[PDB]
């Protein structure tokens, strides 16, 4: 159970 | 280009697409940067690519 | 296996690795899900893989 992934910043 | 949602994601901008685990995303337009544009039955929008898997054939 | 930070990340957990653009991440061991374990300086921890580029 991996933690929730993170979206790449809006750049 | 189609894909299926692996992880849920809630839009944070009016131009983002809220996707949920399982849904198929269509009319997908790639682009580097971590964000793709596509549609899921309802709305179209920018969703995070690492949260979905691209379908084959 | 090493990489260089593309986006900044503030570790939000005791077991997370805080990274900064340009930093060289090494001894990285991969694992599906969006998080990798690597090292910067003497610090090691988990960081989001889509936040760094794997060096060729
Ligand atoms: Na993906
Ligand atoms: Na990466």
């Amino acid at each position: 159970p991996a933690r929730p992934p993170k979206p790449r910043p809006r750049r | 280009v189609e894909a299926i949602v692996e992880f849920d994601y809630q839009a944070q901008h009016d131009d983002e697409l809220t996707i949920s685990v399982g849904e198929i995303i269509t009319n997908i337009r790639k682009e580097d940067g971590g964000w793709w544009e596509g549609q899921i039955n309802g709305r179209r929008g920018l969703f995070p690519d690492n949260f979905v898997r691209e379908i084959k054939k």
